[PDB]
Formats: structure tokens, C-alpha cells, sequence
């Protein structure tokens, strides 16, 4: 499966070194609050976490923000380059308002997340690493995101949506349009990990402190 | 094409030790000019280097 | 009472959620020890 | 103190720290490497220099494995050659097909290691890679279809020249080496790349097409550019 | 099979099939392939010089 | 004997599901943070004592002793600080027992940092949580918010003197940096491609500094573990594979979950009893996957007798790994199940070194021409000799773990590879 994203930059009015980006005062706090999680002599730890934070703040990461992150943490900026190349997490590329991201592992492909996809592609009229029109959604393929159990699930803005169906992803979808923000979750009346039938386990109120404590400890 | 008047341009001898070479070339009467022999020296290598706490040798890419 | 899901303040998180408790955090923090040079390429 | 290593049952005193390349450079034996260059830093992926040690189920990086005392190196064993014959193997597997037109030609470290250390055929049945050429400037010729990701111009740069505008952006089979923007890498040290490099991903401009190198005759000289006398 | 007087071939939109790679140059037991090359207007690998002497040829 | 049936007395990690209150009032109205300063004061050799006699094995991946490892890292100081790293970059498929223990016990995992801490010597805990996980980011968070102020974590915690902070670092989407030498490189803001051993992370890890790596349910059994005995632990499961287990039962199952039960509890019974058993009954059942993607899969004849353990799957030609059971039914592709994993496989491949870049993206195209048939049957050999080159010639597992799936649906399913071939050659015949 071919990405489709290439790992070098042609210089374009939209992205170029003079696109004007810099921290807010926030998030100058917060640059500062993070710089002192690590040893002295050691902040080009904080690449990662200043990265991120550049992308939340300005939706994707222009190459005038890699160089501003860099120049901050006083690090190369081609290691910063290497860095948001590597991490797929980083947007190098303007996305939609919600980017969906639906997992196709096998997990999650042995139950219906086909059927989310093909659900998810005709709603939205859109292909599978495509933007809206209206720069509203963007849609994309992941592997696994940690909610096997829960298959199958999407994640739209850090927000999981498990136990989906074509219905209930219509459903979030429109509900994302209209404005509202839906609850995430799973979708088939279960709160979390459980088993669907009833809980064959921790049925009984949980022992308090101290119950088997060591004679010694 | 290039043209060459001297019968010694290609004429390259292997010798196994200095003193042999020396010996040929003393017993053929030819003028010699001996280079001695450079061997690297050798070198304190640690994979672990890269990583250092407090040294330079830390490197910023693998 | 285990019927009810209890896990449910995280339908009010934002964006700077984590790195606003991170901030938080930095009063109850310890000294970092220092590696005696300000960077690698000092 | 010095202890004692055994290559091939020989009996050698090295000191503690030393590698088993070093090891076996020292009783006379060459270990075939690629991303191994002794003036850079040990960067261990190229994996063309697995030995096996005598009691070890596993191979081990001959470059980067210090040698613990009483140590039996076989070095032209069963599993040594199957090793780096499935390396030599991959390398070849997404190589191009540009010998006749590369300038590395017959002096490629590619090459005689493969005609030296690895199978003469071929088992890839699939398409290749095509990487985009990136330019760094008039002296290096950049063609890195031909590169093995093996990052001795990347250390070079970095701890030599002292210049970090080489490295690696992607990952994976996707993983590329250049500056990811439109830099020219000019410094007074840069065809010194051109030589470590051990394919013909980087090549000399200027001399580009001119010969080969079993056409040339060497003349030992020195230089007068500087002071230094090169 | 037959080896009679030589000849440079091209491919069939023109261009010459000669990349310079000096292959034939190395192998002739007779040295009677002289050949020099450099980079072309359009960056080709061309040769500039291709010569056989067919007094030291030994078909 | 028997193994399974575990009681709701014994299990340790409590309040999963989230019926109940995950802050510092919820955790301490249970057993948790419960004379942790006593634990502390007993102090470092006593805490590696127990836990060797426990008998805990790794719960991330590959088992190995942590009582072990810990002592490996209580080497006396040289003048640099001290580090202990939990992984939490939950990225093997199949596998969910992770984010349900940060996200309901994270009081459980700072404790189990702080007890972990103490017995290694460690002045710092980092906690690496992989980026998708934001609101089990956000929970661990707040609960060591509540931990500091507490005074349960940082200067004299637990009013015993010691000094111990506990920093979440939260990554961005690697697989590989779920490895513990690339979780190491990442937190230094590096790409994160896994470092070569030596030099050991018990010697050179974080910044150069002594590490230990643990994963989230060794460090959150930890504390559990010291309050109560470790014969009793020892006591849960067989005499070499010992205690309690979250497995992830997912797949082609009625009622998929994760659930907690003994270390030796049949795959059988375990299936039938918390999974509701396969959709169209046991009858039903095709192939297993015991450990996630990592371990090979076995047919309905292995695990129709076969015991959710280390060496118990082990002398199955398999592995115990994360302990994420993926079910697929009869009615299924198990070759492009098989596909699936190795593209996954692919597109996680860090790069860095030559056999598992250059190999498994060989073997991605390999398996894709597999799934339709266009192949000869003289590849399946091929393909086998060059998963067992990738094999051991790697820097790192996933290079291994990359050649375990192929491996094994060659082993199991070779008929049904050579089916597909000939059939796409009659297909294509007939044109
Ligand atoms: C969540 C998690 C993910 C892991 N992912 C990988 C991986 O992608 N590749 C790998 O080789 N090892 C992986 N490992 C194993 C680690 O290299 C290492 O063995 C483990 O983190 C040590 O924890 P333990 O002592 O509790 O077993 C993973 C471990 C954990 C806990
Ligand atoms: S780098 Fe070596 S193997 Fe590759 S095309 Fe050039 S001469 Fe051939
Ligand atoms: S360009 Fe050459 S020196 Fe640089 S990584 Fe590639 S093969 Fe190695
Ligand atoms: S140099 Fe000789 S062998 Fe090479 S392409 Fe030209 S004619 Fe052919
Ligand atoms: S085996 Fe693969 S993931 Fe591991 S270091 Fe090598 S390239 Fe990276
Ligand atoms: S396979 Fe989809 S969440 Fe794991
Ligand atoms: S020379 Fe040792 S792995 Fe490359
Ligand atoms: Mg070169």
C-alpha cells in the first residue's frame, strides 16, 4: 500500500520558510513548562512535545514551524526535519476539521470495518486519503490504535468512536456537521472493554484495604 | 593516441619484503628510492560512546 | 453500586488539556540534575 | 591487561573494549562491512558483518561487539556465510540496475563483496525502488536509487565537517537520505562524502563519465594547494 | 554468428546504444578499442572518442 | 491439576471496566497506596527479594524474569541519575489491556512506579504513553496530579524520605518506538530506531543514564505483589509461570473483552467462559493468534488442548507474547489475514537496518501476489528461507517478530496457499 505522501519539500506560496508562524504567549508557557521535564544539557528532548503542541496550535506543521521549533530548542533543524518525517502523528500537509482515521489491522478487519470505510467514503463523497471540499474532513487509513476489542472503531481528533456500524458512523458524521460534538465510545450499549452478555467477572463489591496484607510487609 | 618512447612504463615488480626488493634492485643496478610501509594504527572504537551522559561523542542521528 | 460507567470526566477534554496539566505539575517537580554542559555541541 | 581471544582457534591478546573486527583485523582478517568506517562513529544497521561466536546461537555485529575473554570467532563458518549472503541478498534485491553506467563501476565495495561474499543469483521476483535525486550542489552528484541506507555520510557530515544538514526523513522501505529542502551541502570538506560513500549514490561531478578506474595509473605525490601538505 | 566488420548500433528512436561503460575496451584481448567520454549537452553518457584498429583486431 | 476459574478476591487489577471510581478516593477506598512508606522503609533488596520470589515474568512481549532485571539495575551509583521507563505504547495489535489500566487504574500504575523506583534506585519515572491514547494521557495525568499533592509522589514520599517524580511523556504514533531501546531514543527527541546491546539500557539508557524499562502491568502488579506475600502469587499458575493475566480476547468471537484470569487457564475453557466462544461454536473455530501479531497462529487441533502460557505455547511452535487471543472462524481468509498483518508489519518497520527494511517489505509483495494466487508453488520454500533470514539478522524483535506470522501460516496452511495457486492458474488458462 503505497502512502501516497512524499518525504520532501518544494517551496510553494502556501509553505515556504516566510510563512508567518509563531507560539502563542500560552504556549510559550507551556514550551517552558515541558523544557523542564528533562536533565540540563539535554533539551533536544523536548522535540517530540514541542512539535506537537506547534501542531495543535497551528492545525499542521509548515516548514517555518519546524524551523521556529528548532530554533527554540536550539537543535538542527534537520533533525527536527527527521523527527516530523518519522512520526506519522505529525501533519506536514493542511488536513480537514475532523480527520478520521479508521483502523484496518486485522483485528479489526475480521469484523466489518469495511463496511465503516465504504460507510464513511459515500457519506462524505470523498476517497480514502482525500479532503472535502469545504476542508471539513479528511479521511485516512491507520493501523492498530489499541481498541481491538472494541472493533470496529475510528478515532476523529483524539476522540475513539468503537463498537461501529455503517448507521451509527453515519450517525457521528452527521453530528460533526451539524455542530454538535458526539459522545466518545463505544456505540453497542457497552461503557468500555466488558463482555456484551454481563460481567463474568468483578461481580462482587471489591475487597478494601489491607484484605490480604503480609504479615510482615 | 598517446605514444611512449620508454620500454620501463608498464614494468611493475612484487616483491613479499623490503630487503627483497632492495636486494633486486641493488643487484640490477637500477637507483632506489625506498617508501616505508604505513599501517592505520589502532583505534579505541565503543558503540556505546553515542550515548554518553556528558561528552561531545553523543551523536544527534543514528 | 456496578452498573454505571464512573469513567466519564473524559468527555470534557481539549486540546491543551494534557499540556495544561503539565504545567500545572511543574510546581511539585524536583531539581533535573545537570550534565555540567549546556548542550551536546558545547 | 590484554585478554585472550580466539579467531578460528588462533590465540590472540587484545585489549578489553576491543571489537571483534578489530579482533580478527588484527590475526590478518578482513570482516566484509558496509556502514562500518573506522575514522566515524559505529552505527551497526547495515548488518553485513554477523559473525558467529563458537557457543552463541546467535550471530552477533562483529563491528560493534566488544570481545569478552576466551572468545572463538568463527569467521568463515556455515552460519557466517549464510548471513551474509541473505544481506548481500537484500542489498542486491532493491539495488538498480545501473553498473554500466554508474561511475562506481570497478571500484564499488558493493560489487566485490558481492562477487566475494554472496550468491550469484537472483530470487526477487518483484518491482523496484525509484528514489528522487536530490541536489546538494555542483561537486557531489547525487543518484540515491543506488544508496543502501547505510549512513556513513550522515555520521561523516555530523561529526567531521560538523555540518548537520544530512540525515534520514520516512521510514521504513520509504526511508531516504537528504536535507528534505533544497540546501546545497558546501563545505571544505564535502567530497570526502563522495569517498566514503560505498555505492554510486554520491559521485564526483567534475570527474563524472570521464574513466574507469582500471584504466588509471596511480601516482603517489602530495599536495600543494595549503600548507598542510595532504 | 558470423564476425565480420564492426559496426555501432542504435536504438529505434535514433539514439546510440554506446553508454561509455568501457566494458568492451576492458575485455578485448588485442587493446584495440580506444574510447573517451564525457557527460553530453543534455547530460548523457555518450562518447566523445570510439576508435578500433582493425590492424590489431582479432575478430 | 487445574488452572482458571480466578476469584474476584484475587484478582488484582480491580475497578476494570471503569464501574467504579478511578481517582485517588476511588483507588484508596481499595487496596491501593496502603503502607507504601512501610514497603519503602523496607527498602531496595527487600522488594527485589519478593518479587524474585514471586516469580514475575515480563508482561510486554517477550517474558523475562523482572525480579531479574530489577537487580540487574541495583548496581551501586557511579554519580549519574537513575531512570525507570514504563512502556506504555500499547502498539501490538490485538492488545488492549494497557490503555484499560491507565485509563481505570492509573493510582495503580504511580504506585507501582514509585515501589518500582525504590527498588531500583531510580530518582525519576517517565511514563511513555503512546499519542493516540489523549485521554488516557489525560487521566494519568491528573492522577499523579492528585498523587503530588497527596504527598504520595515527589520529595519525601510517603512521608519515607525518598525522592521520586513521575513524568508522563507522551509519544507520537511508532510501533517501533514501542520497543524499549527505541522508547529510550524517542524520549531523547530522536527519531526512535532501536540502539544494539551492548551497551545494556541497565547501563546505558536515557540520556546515558542507568534505565530499567517495564511495562504497565509488570509495574502495576509491583505494588500488589509487595502489600501481599509472592508465595501467594507464586501460588496463581504453574511452578515456572506464575500469577494473574489481563488477556485481550478478540476477533471472530461472540463477546469480545478483555478479561483477567490465571497464567496456566486453557484456551478452550478461557474462549468459551469470558468470550462467549466463537460465533459459529467451537466447531466453527479456524486458527488462533495467542500473543498478537508477534506469535505464530495455530490451528483448531492446538488449541483444542493448550494452556495460555509461556512454555505452554512455546512447545507449540508459538508464544505467549501480550496475551491478545484474535479468533478467525471458519469462514475467513487467513491468507490475506496473514497479508494484513505483514503490510502492517511493513508500514511499522522503523528502516534502519537491512533485513527487516529490505526483507519485509520483500515478503509484503510476496504475501500480496500470495492472497490472489499469482504465485508458483516453488515461492512458498523461497518465502520461508527468506523469513528465516530476516530472523536473528536484525537489529531489533520486530525484524522477528515480522517472519513468526509468515512462518506459521506456512506451516498450518500450505494447502490452502498451493489451492489458491492452482486455481488461479486454471483461471487464468482459460482466457
Ligand atoms: C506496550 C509495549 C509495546 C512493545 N512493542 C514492541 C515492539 O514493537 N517491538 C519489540 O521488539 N518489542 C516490543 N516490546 C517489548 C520491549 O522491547 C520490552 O521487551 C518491554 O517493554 C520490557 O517490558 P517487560 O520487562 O515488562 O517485559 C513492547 C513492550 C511493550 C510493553
Ligand atoms: S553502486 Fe555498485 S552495484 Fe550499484 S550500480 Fe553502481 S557499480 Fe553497480
Ligand atoms: S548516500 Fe552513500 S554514504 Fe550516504 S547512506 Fe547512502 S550509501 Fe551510505
Ligand atoms: S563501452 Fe563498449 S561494451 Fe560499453 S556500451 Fe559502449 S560499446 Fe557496449
Ligand atoms: S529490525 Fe526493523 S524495526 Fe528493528 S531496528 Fe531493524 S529496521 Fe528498525
Ligand atoms: S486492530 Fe484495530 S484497534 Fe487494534
Ligand atoms: S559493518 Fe557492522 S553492521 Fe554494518
Ligand atoms: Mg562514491
Amino acid at each position: 500500500g503505497a502512502g501516497g505522501a512524499l518525504f520532501v519539500h518544494r517551496d510553494t506560496p502556501e509553505n515556504n520558510p516566510d510563512t508567518p508562524f509563531d507560539f502563542t504567549p500560552e504556549n510559550y508557557k507551556r514550551i517552558e513548562a515541558i523544557v523542564k521535564n528533562y536533565p540540563e544539557g539535554h533539551k533536544a528532548a523536548a522535540v517530540l512535545p514541542v512539535l506537537d503542541l506547534a501542531q495543535r496550535q497551528n492545525g499542521w506543521l509548515p516548514i517555518s514551524a519546524m524551523n521556529k521549533v528548532a530554533e527554540i530548542l536550539q537543535v538542527p533543524p534537520m533533525r527536527v526535519y527527521e523527527v516530523a518525517t518519522f512520526y506519522t502523528m505529525y501533519n506536514r500537509k493542511p488536513v480537514g476539521k475532523y480527520h478520521i482515521q479508521v483502523c484496518t489491522t486485522t483485528p479489526c478487519m475480521l469484523r466489518n470495518s469495511d463496511s465503516i470505510l465504504e460507510a464513511i467514503q459515500k457519506k462524505l463523497g470523498i476517497k480514502v486519503g482525500e479532503t472535502t471540499p469545504d476542508k471539513l474532513f479528511t479521511l485516512i487509513e491507520v493501523e492498530c490504535l489499541g481498541a481491538c476489542v472494541n472493533a470496529p472503531m475510528v478515532q476523529i481528533n483524539d476522540n475513539y468512536y468503537e463498537d461501529l456500524t455503517p448507521k451509527d458512523i453515519e450517525e457521528i458524521i452527521d453530528e460533526l456537521k451539524a455542530g454538535k460534538i458526539p459522545k466518545p465510545g463505544p456505540r453497542s450499549g457497552r461503557f468500555s472493554c466488558e463482555p456484551a452478555g454481563g460481567l463474568t467477572s468483578l461481580t462482587e463489591p471489591p475487597k478494601g484495604p489491607g484484605f490480604g496484607v503480609q504479615a510482615g510487609l | 593516441w598517446s605514444s611512449t618512447a620508454d620500454p620501463l612504463s608498464n614494468l611493475v615488480l612484487t616483491f613479499s619484503t623490503k630487503e627483497d626488493a632492495v636486494a633486486f634492485a641493488e643487484k640490477n643496478g637500477w637507483s632506489f628510492d625506498v617508501e616505508e610501509r604505513k599501517v592505520p594504527k589502532p583505534k579505541s572504537k565503543s558503540y556505546g560512546a553515542n550515548f554518553s551522559w556528558n561528552k561531545r561523542t553523543r551523536v544527534s542521528t543514528k | 453500586d456496578n452498573s454505571t460507567y464512573r469513567n466519564l470526566q473524559h468527555h470534557e477534554y481539549s486540546t491543551y488539556t494534557f499540556l495544561d496539566l503539565n504545567v500545572e505539575l511543574s510546581k511539585f517537580r524536583m531539581p533535573q540534575p545537570s550534565s555540567g554542559r549546556q548542550s551536546p555541541r558545547h | 591487561n590484554l585478554i585472550e581471544v580466539f579467531v578460528d582457534g588462533q590465540s590472540v591478546m587484545v585489549e578489553p573494549g576491543t571489537t571483534v573486527l578489530q579482533a580478527c583485523e588484527k590475526v590478518g582478517m578482513q570482516i566484509p562491512r558496509f556502514c562500518y568506517h573506522e575514522r566515524l562513529s559505529v552505527a551497526g544497521n547495515c548488518r553485513m558483518c554477523l559473525v558467529e561466536i563458537e557457543k552463541a546461537p546467535k550471530v552477533v555485529a562483529a563491528c560493534a561487539m566488544p570481545v569478552m575473554k576466551g572468545w572463538n570467532i568463527l569467521t568463515n563458518s556455515e552460519k557466517s556465510k549464510k548471513a551474509r549472503e541473505g544481506v548481500m541478498e537484500f542489498l542486491l534485491a532493491n539495488h538498480p540496475l545501473d553498473c554500466p553506467i554508474c561511475d562506481q563501476g570497478g571500484e564499488c565495495d558493493l560489487q566485490d563483496q558481492s562477487m566475494m561474499f554472496g550468491s550469484d543469483r537472483s530470487r526477487f521476483l518483484e518491482g523496484k525502488r525509484a528514489v528522487e535525486d536530490k541536489n546538494i550542489g555542483p561537486l557531489v552528484k547525487t543518484i540515491m536509487t543506488r544508496c543502501i541506507q547505510c549512513t556513513r555520510c550522515i555520521r561523516f557530515a555530523s561529526e567531521i565537517a560538523g555540518v548537520d544538514d544530512l540525515g534520514t526523513t520516512g521510514r521504513g522501505n520509504d526511508m531516504q537520505v537528504g536535507t528534505y529542502i533544497e540546501k546545497m551541502f558546501m563545505s571544505e570538506l564535502s567530497g570526502n562524502i563522495i569517498d566514503i560513500c560505498p555505492v554510486g549514490a554520491l559521485t564526483s561531478k567534475p570527474y563524472a563519465f570521464t574513466a574507469r578506474p582500471w584504466e588509471t595509473r596511480k601516482t603517489e605525490s602530495i599536495d600543494v594547494m595549503d600548507a598542510v601538505g595532504s | 554468428r558470423f564476425r565480420g566488420e564492426h559496426a555501432l548500433r542504435r536504438y529505434p528512436s535514433g539514439e546510440e546504444r554506446c553508454i561509455a561503460c568501457k566494458l568492451c575496451e576492458a575485455v578485448c584481448p588485442a587493446q584495440a578499442i580506444t574510447i573517451e567520454a564525457e557527460p553530453r549537452a543534455d547530460g548523457s553518457r555518450r562518447t566523445t572518442r570510439y576508435d578500433i584498429d582493425m590492424t590489431k583486431c582479432i575478430y | 491439576t487445574s488452572f482458571g476459574s480466578l476469584k474476584d478476591e484475587d484478582r488484582i487489577f480491580t475497578n476494570l471496566y471503569g464501574r467504579h471510581d478511578w481517582r485517588l478516593k476511588g483507588a484508596q477506598s481499595r487496596g491501593d497506596w496502603y503502607k507504601t512508606k512501610e514497603i519503602l522503609l523496607k527498602g531496595p533488596d527487600w522488594i527485589l527479594g519478593e518479587v524474585k520470589t514471586s516469580g514475575l515474568r515480563g508482561r510486554g512481549g517477550a517474558g523475562f524474569p523482572t525480579g531479574l532485571k530489577w537487580s540487574f539495575m541495583n548496581k551501586p551509583s557511579d554519580g549519574r541519575p537513575k531512570y525507570l521507563v514504563v512502556n506504555a505504547d500499547e502498539g501490538e495489535p490485538g492488545t488492549c489491556k494497557d490503555r484499560e489500566i491507565i485509563r481505570h487504574d492509573p493510582h495503580k500504575l504511580v504506585e507501582g512506579c514509585l515501589v518500582g523506583g525504590r527498588a531500583m534506585g531510580a530518582r525519576a519515572a517517565y511514563i511513555y504513553i503512546r499519542g493516540e491514547f489523549y485521554n488516557e494521557a489525560s487521566n494519568l495525568q491528573v492522577a499523579i496530579r492528585e498523587a503530588y499533592e497527596a504527598g504520595l509522589i515527589g520529595k519525601n514520599a510517603c512521608g519515607s524520605g525518598y525522592d521520586f517524580d513521575v513524568f508522563v511523556v507522551r509519544g507520537a504514533g511508532a510501533y517501533i518506538c514501542g520497543e524499549e531501546t527505541a522508547l529510550i531514543e524517542s524520549i531523547e527527541g530522536k527519531q526512535g530506531k532501536p540502539r544494539l546491546k551492548p551497551p545494556f539500557p541497565a547501563d546505558v539508557g536515557v540520556f546515558g543514564c542507568p534505565t530499567t524499562v517495564a511495562n504497565v502491568e509488570t509495574v502495576a502488579v509491583s505494588p500488589t505483589i509487595c502489600r501481599r506475600g509472592g508465595a501467594w502469587f507464586a501460588s496463581f499458575g504453574r511452578e515456572r509461570n506464575s500469577g494473574t493475566k489481563l488477556f485481550n480476547i478478540s476477533g471472530h468471537v461472540n463477546h469480545p473483552c478483555t478479561v483477567e484470569e490465571e497464567m496456566s487457564v486453557p484456551l478452550k475453557e478461557l474462549i468459551e467462559k469470558h468470550a462467549g466462544g466463537v460465533i459459529g461454536g467451537w466447531d466453527n473455530l479456524l486458527a488462533v493468534i495467542p500473543g498478537g501479531s508477534s506469535t505464530p497462529l495455530i490451528p483448531k487441533s492446538v488449541c483444542e488442548t493448550v494452556l495460555m502460557d509461556f512454555d505452554a505455547l512455546v512447545q507449540a511452535q508459538t508464544g505467549l507474547g501480550t496475551a491478545a487471543v484474535i479468533v478467525m472462524d471458519r469462514s475467513t481468509d487467513i491468507v490475506k489475514a496473514i497479508a494484513r498483518l505483514i503490510e502492517f508489519y511493513k508500514h511499522e518497520s522503523c528502516g534502519q537496518c537491512t533485513p527487516c527494511r529490505e526483507g519485509v517489505d520483500w515478503m509484503n509483495k510476496v504475501m500480496a501476489r500470495f492472497v490472489k494466487g499469482d504465485a508458483r508453488p516453488a515461492e512458498i520454500d523461497s518465502l520461508w528461507e527468506i523469513s528465516k533470514q530476516i530472523e536473528g539478522h536484525t537489529i531489533c524483535a520486530l525484524g522477528d517478530g515480522a517472519a513468526w506470522p509468515v512462518q506459521g501460516l506456512i506451516r498450518h496452511f500450505r494447502p490452502e496457499l498451493e489451492e489458491r495457486m492452482q486455481q488461479f492458474a486454471l483461471q487464468h488458462q482459460a482466457r
